[PDB]
Parts: structure tokens; C-alpha cells; sequence
């Protein structure tokens, strides 16, 4: 006769990760590649050489 | 409105020699309120983008 650990399961303490597991994000190939600009008037104007 | 007549003082039999009855009346009427409303619904997007 002796306390098993299954006699003393309901004392045993608990823990939970205090993270996911989860991908590593990659963010937009766009965004990562190409300049951007802040936009105010949701249509802005671009003047482009010609000649 | 209250009607008044001419009495004569001659004689008790005489019918003319009763002072005639009269009421005076009033009704009731009601001030009820009622509610006018509109509801203006817009974008954001038209908030956002308005100077």
C-alpha cells in the first residue's frame, strides 16, 4: 500500500504555454518590396515624365 | 352661454311669472404631441475623405 501517483492525481498542479504555436507571420510581398506613399484624399494625382 | 328672459309680477297662475332655468357648459379638448424624424445615413469612407 502506497500513494500512487493516480491516489494523488486530483492535487497535482497544472500549467498552460503561455504562447501559440503559430507560424511565423510573413506580411504583404508588396508591401515588403515596393516604396508606398501616405495617402489624404482616397484618389491622389502622379505626374509621370513623357519627353 | 346662460339664456335670461322678461318675468312679469302680476299674478301667481300667470306662466310668464316663472323665472326661467339655465345652464352654463364646457368640453374638454386635447394638446397631443407627436414626433417628427429623419435618420441621414452616410460611408466612412465620405466622412474620411471630405475635406
Amino acid at each position: 500500500a502506497d500513494i500512487s501517483r493516480a491516489d494523488a492525481l486530483a492535487l497535482l498542479a497544472t500549467q498552460e504555454l503561455d504562447s501559440i504555436i503559430k507560424p511565423e507571420t510573413s506580411g504583404s510581398a508588396a508591401l515588403a518590396a515596393f516604396r508606398s506613399i501616405r495617402m489624404s484624399a482616397g484618389t491622389v494625382s502622379m505626374p509621370v515624365l513623357a519627353a | 352661454l346662460p339664456t335670461a328672459g322678461w318675468v312679469t309680477d302680476d299674478t301667481s297662475g300667470a306662466a310668464t311669472g316663472t323665472k326661467p332655468t339655465s345652464k352654463v357648459s364646457w368640453t374638454g379638448k386635447n394638446l397631443v404631441a407627436e414626433e417628427i424624424a429623419v435618420i441621414v445615413p452616410v460611408h466612412e469612407n465620405t466622412i474620411a475623405d471630405s475635406r
